[PDB]
RNA sequence: GGCCGUCGCCGGCAGUCGAGAGUGGACGGGAGCGGCGGGGGCGGCGCGCGCGCGCGCCCGCCCCCGGAGCCCCGCGGACGCUACGCCGCGACGAGUAGGAGGGCCGCUGCGGUGAGCCUUGAAGCCUAGGGCGCGGGCCCGGGUGGAGCCGCCGCAGGUG
RNA sequence: UGGAAUGGAGUGCCUAGUGGGCCACUUUUGGUAAGCAGAACUGGCGCUGCGGGAUGAACCGAACGCCGGGUUAAGGCGCC
RNA sequence: GAGCGCACGGGGUCGGCGGCGACGUCGGCUACCCACCCGACCCGUCUUGAAACACGGACCAAGGAGUCUAACACGUGCGC
RNA sequence: GAGUUCAAGAGGGCGUGAAACCGUUAAGAGGUAAACGGGUGGGGUCCGCGCAGUCCGCCCGGAGGAUUCAACCCGGCGGC
């Protein structure tokens, strides 16, 4: 019976959350793609610094 | 781990919690904080004493950055410096007094609390306090502002 | 391989004549297995005189006779030969009953060893 | 514990080589299986693919 | 039959409560053989303190220990803390302790050993002082957790001084009615 | 080392046999002293009777200092005040009994639960019998059967009570240490009385078995062992 | 740390087999099976074990070397005893006691060696 | 009175004497023909085999643990000590709604692990067959079947 | 430590079910009365079996682990 | 100044006591399969009250749900 | 019937083939519907035997044997 923190919480749309995303499984397969962008960009502009201007 | 839950030991019981004299239904007595002013009054008046009403003086675009002012007590005022520093009283060209920044460590106000070892100091910080300025003086050191 | 077992006590049982569950009138949809009747009008849960018996921990057996086969030993399910040599020391109160999956090629291998070690087997040659 | 003993290095054909190496300090740390179990049955849950 | 009531027949502090990990299990395997065969009580009190929950062996500050080993007639004795022993940056003065405790924090171990003191573990102690002679026994502040500012007379009763649960501290959550008499209600 | 320790074994064993033989004389002469006292305490009651009759005066005997209380009604339907009284006499099971010292503080206690106990004055034979057959002592809250004099002594040595005979005297002639010698005795458990009781739900004055039965409780203790 | 490396393996599935409410252990150097932490040979510092000789006749006694660290290749010292039955017991009885070498197992070892020598003939009963 | 279980004894065990068993190595003198001059007190505890188990000065050996012999073993095993084990005392036991503990009760998959089982026959299915457990259930025999399956430690769940 | 008798107390959290009740000796309001409605005290039934009242919630006896021997309470002892 | 014993109406039973039937018959608590004689209302649920002339239920197999999952928050316990 | 097949108790909606339900054979029984809590009778059943059970286990005497290298020690050699 209510004897605790008097809080109220946001997941309260009677239309789905699920219309709005709920997953994050990319980021181990995303961190790899980005690293391929840097590792191909770095070799493209050969001598100039790889950390931009 | 569903093999530790109590529902796994609650098979065979005709209701397994929530009884049978009143089979507690989908939601009796409002969803969420319903009532709370006229039929949950008793719970709201002895576990959240002040909940309905307001105290005025609104601020409209509160930028909490301009009110940043963390405080460091005098007890842990020698923690901001190394150990070669504090130990030296008349050693290693630490003469009458060393210097302690506080704006560097991240804190601005110097609040007074606790004894401070008897060594002359120059506490530099953007603010101060009356006791915290008295105690530093009483040790032999000086209070210096900076901005 | 039958020795005289170590000590031969009187294996007296309070009961093990099976406990059947209430309502197996004509119901094949109710098994002989037991499930404590958790009804509210139930004549068995209520411990009536002249109903079925209902298990309670007063039917237990002796601490020092429980799990004792009628012949005097106690069982041990043995899969191969090298799960026998454990019984080479506690052989005067433990019988090595062989499992159901072993082929008849090496059941003769296990039974042959039990003769040597004087390990009683409750299940000597069943296949040929 | 303490006083790390001397480990003797073996060659490509057995027949322990002359050179020796002191036993590294790691091999004396507390054992405590309830860590190598709780730190395991988590780090074995991090390769799961989703299923639904 | 008899007409006794059975509420209290079972006791929640049994012949033996819990213990968890192999190193602790060995300790309890020791301090049980010392508790039941010696005729002392320091062993019994330490035994019944190796069972307790991590919530009932709160850490002992280095400062707290000094102020209890400074008292008159208490020098030359080995303090005994069944919990852990944290450092304390608020002590600028040199101790000369001699301690025996389960877990001593890296900074606290760096300081006690530095000053010339000595640090002991609960298996060195059984050899040195089996019957429990020469030991000052201590304990961390048991009701020092944050939660105990919540237990007590429920908030919102006339003289209760108990901290109520809240989403945050600020202007509008605290004082609406029941916290300021201009709003019709204050206890 | 052998020879000196050899003496150690004999001195201890002999001192043990030494001490034992000393005890047996002590316990012996006690009951001899008591048997003289019980006899005299009897014929000093006959004496006072006869000497009055010759002169025409009446000898009113003593109100008795003991009372054995046996519970005759089970748990069911027990009233609140009653269940507290007869739980202070430590009667917590039908057909249990304890010796109760008698005085105005306790008489009113035995008036409250008068429909629940059948109590009278035990004769020496009963207190002899109740303690020799049903005498279990409350040692460490673990009742154990009194089959030796160590058990009584090791828990009553501070009052002089050292033997089975003494534990009967203090209960019988309530002494300066009656409370403990009555507490050391775990309440008796007495079988159901053979021969019936002719009714449980009525006072003994109306011809049933409950309430004060001053001298007939000797009968109901014969039938419950 | 003989106790410590027992706290780790007291129940962790190494050699234990638990069936029909009986606990058994299958090690080298374990003069029984049912018991534990007095007959393990993997654990202690000095363990004696009695096992049948390879050649099919007689019995073999294996003592653990104390000197020398945990080099498993030469940790265990082996020997062959091929005598009459009675002198075989005297050899094993002499070795365990007169060396004072872990005498917990003097009586268990003798009975182990008897049954090993018993089965090396036509069965007697 | 037997048996089971729960609970209590802040229970006993590193091999237990305590239902009261009142401890040691020396020194110096006198030395003790047995022990510490507490009892008709009749009140917790002060006599009959002490100075033989086996062993000595004008041999030594406190007897290599060729046993201190223990009628309990303190370096030292009972059926015995998987301490998460083993054992001893007592008191008690009903219970829907409800709570908790224990399951070597059961189902499906996974990381280890049984030099596991299996065409000289697995999974399943049947069974007036032999048994264990109070019980969840399990194990074995017989028959049919025709290719996979189970135990132990942990893990997870669309688990009865 | 200072009236009798009894056994150990003190203390902190988290809390599911319940908030449709009924019966009896007594005391008792409305009613003609009710197997009616409404109150106090205690004990019962619900949650509870067992011997007896032929039968039965609630009356009398009595409180339940599995058993052997003995004796009982309330009831009874023509035959069933 | 010293061993023998009855041990004992003694820290819970032992015989340094016997006999039968065994190739046309023995034993099976366990635990069976049928049958005979002695005691017993149909289960689940609402209910103060169930066998109820209260409702659901012909029978069998499989599927089948007070929770599962995410987020809060509280307390308890485990390890840094 | 014969035959192919390892198998047709793999026959062309054919791997394994339970329960409800049905036929038939064997066994037992029958006027208070069937069904349910204690012993006897029976069992197309099985299970373990059994003309004896001189059951094993250590230690002593006995008369036969037999190995003697053999027990004892002593010396050599190796391991702990």
């Amino acid at each position: 019976a209510p004897s605790r923190n008097g809080m109220i919480l946001k997941p309260h749309f009677h239309k789905d959350w699920q219309r709005r995303v709920a997953t994050w499984f990319n980021q181990p397969a995303r961190k790899i793609r980005r690293r391929k962008a840097r590792q191909a960009r770095a070799r493209r502009i050969a001598p100039r610094p790889a950390a931009g201007p | 781990p569903s093999r530790l839950r109590k529902t796994r030991k609650l098979r065979g019981h005709v209701s397994h919690g929530h009884g049978r004299i009143g089979k507690h239904r989908k939601h009796p007595g409002g969803r969420g904080n319903a009532g709370g002013m006229h039929h949950h009054r008793i719970n709201f008046d002895k576990y959240h004493p002040g909940y309905f009403g307001k105290v005025g003086m609104r601020h409209y675009h509160l930028k909490r950055n301009q009110s940043f002012c963390p405080t460091v007590n005098l007890d842990k005022l020698w923690t901001l410096v190394s150990e070669q520093t504090r130990v030296n009283a008349a050693k290693n060209k630490t003469g009458a007094a060393p210097i302690i920044d506080v704006v560097r460590s991240g804190y601005y106000k110097v609040l007074g609390k606790g004894k401070l070892p008897k060594q002359p100091v120059i506490v530099k910080a953007k603010f101060f306090s009356r006791r915290a300025e008295e105690k530093i003086k009483g040790v032999g050191g000086a209070c210096v502002l900076v901005a | 391989a039958a020795l005289r077992p170590l000590v031969k006590p009187k294996i007296v049982k309070k009961r093990t004549k099976k406990f059947i569950r209430h309502q197996s009138d004509r119901y094949v949809k109710i098994k002989r297995n037991w499930r404590k009747p958790r009804g509210i009008d139930n004549r068995v849960r209520r411990r009536f005189k002249g109903q079925i018996l209902m298990p309670n921990i007063g039917y237990g057996s002796n601490k020092k006779t429980k799990h004792m086969l009628p012949s005097g030993f106690r069982k041990f399910l043995v899969h191969n030969v090298k799960e026998l040599e454990v019984l080479l020391m506690c052989n005067k109160s433990y019988c090595a009953e062989i499992a159901h999956n072993v082929s008849s090629k090496n059941r003769k291998a296990i039974v042959e060893r039990a003769a040597q070690l004087a390990i009683r087997v409750t299940n000597p040659n069943a296949r040929l | 514990a303490c006083a790390r003993p001397l480990i003797s290095v073996y060659s490509e054909k057995g027949e322990s080589s002359g050179k020796n190496v002191t036993l590294p300090a790691v091999f004396k740390a507390p054992i405590r299986p309830d860590i190598v179990n709780f730190v395991h049955t988590n780090l074995r849950k991090n390769n799961r693919q989703p299923y639904a | 039959g008899v007409d006794i009531r059975h509420n209290k027949d079972r006791k929640v502090r049994r012949k033996e409560p819990k213990s968890q990990d192999i190193y602790l299990r060995l300790l309890v395997k020791l301090y049980r053989f010392l508790a039941r065969r010696t005729n002392s009580t320091f062993n019994q009190v330490v035994l019944k303190r190796l069972f307790m929950s991590r919530t009932n062996r709160p850490p002992l500050s280095l400062s707290r220990m000094i102020r209890k080993m400074k008292l008159p007639g208490r020098e030359n004795k080995t303090a005994v803390v069944v919990g852990t022993i944290t450092d304390d940056v608020r002590v600028q003065e040199v101790p000369k302790l001699k301690v025996c405790a389960l877990r001593v924090t890296s900074r606290a171990r760096s300081r006690i050993l530095r000053a010339g003191g000595k640090i002991l573990t609960f298996d060195q102690l059984a050899l040195d002082s089996p019957k429990g002679c020469g030991t000052v026994l201590l304990s961390g502040p048991r009701k020092g957790r944050e939660v105990y500012r919540h237990f007590g007379k429920a908030p919102g009763t006339p003289h209760s001084h108990t901290k109520p649960y809240v989403r945050s501290k600020g202007r509008k959550f605290e004082r609406a009615r029941g916290r300021r008499a201009s709003r019709g209600y204050k206890n | 080392n052998f020879a000196e320790l050899k003496i150690k074994r004999l001195r201890k064993k002999f001192a043990q046999k030494m001490l034992r033989k000393a005890r047996r004389k002590l316990i012996y002469e006690k009951a001899k002293h008591y048997h003289k006292e019980y006899r005299q305490m009897y014929r000093t009651e006959i004496r006072m009777a006869r000497m009055a009759r010759k002169a025409g005066n009446f000898y009113v005997p003593a109100e008795p200092k003991l009372a054995f209380v046996i519970r005759i009604r089970g748990i069911n339907g027990v009233s609140p005040k009653v269940r507290k009284v007869l739980q202070l006499l430590r009667l917590r099971q039908i057909f249990n009994g304890t010796f109760v010292k008698l005085n105005k503080a306790s008489i009113n206690m035995l008036r409250i639960v008068e429909p629940y106990i059948a109590w009278g004055y035990p004769n020496l034979k009963s207190v002899n019998e109740l303690i020799y057959k049903r005498g279990y002592g409350k040692i460490n809250k673990k009742r154990i059967a009194l089959t030796d004099n160590t058990l009584i002594a090791r828990s009553l040595g501070k009052y002089n009570i050292i033997c089975m005979e003494d534990l009967i005297h203090e209960i019988y002639t309530v002494g300066k240490h009656f409370k403990e010698a009555n507490n050391f005795l775990w309440p008796f458990k007495l079988s159901s009385p053979r021969g019936g009781m002719k009714k449980k739900t009525t006072h003994f004055v109306e011809g049933g078995d409950a309430g004060n039965r001053e001298d007939q409780i000797n009968r109901l203790i014969r039938r419950m062992n | 740390s003989a106790h410590l490396q027992w706290m780790v393996v007291r129940n962790c599935s190494s050699f234990l087999i638990k069936r029909n409410k009986q606990t058994y252990s299958t090690e080298p150097n374990n003069l029984k099976a049912r018991n534990s932490f007095r007959y393990n040979g993997l654990i202690h510092r000095k363990t004696v074990g009695v096992e049948p000789a390879a050649d099919g006749k007689g019995v073999v006694v294996v003592m653990k070397r104390r000197s020398g660290q945990r080099k498993p290749a030469t940790s265990y010292v082996r020997t062959t005893i091929n005598k009459n039955a009675r002198a075989t017991l005297s050899s094993i009885r002499h070795m365990i006691r007169k060396n004072k070498y872990h005498p917990d197992l003097r009586m268990a070892a003798i009975r182990r060696a008897s049954a090993i020598l018993r089965s090396q003939k036509p069965v007697m009963v």
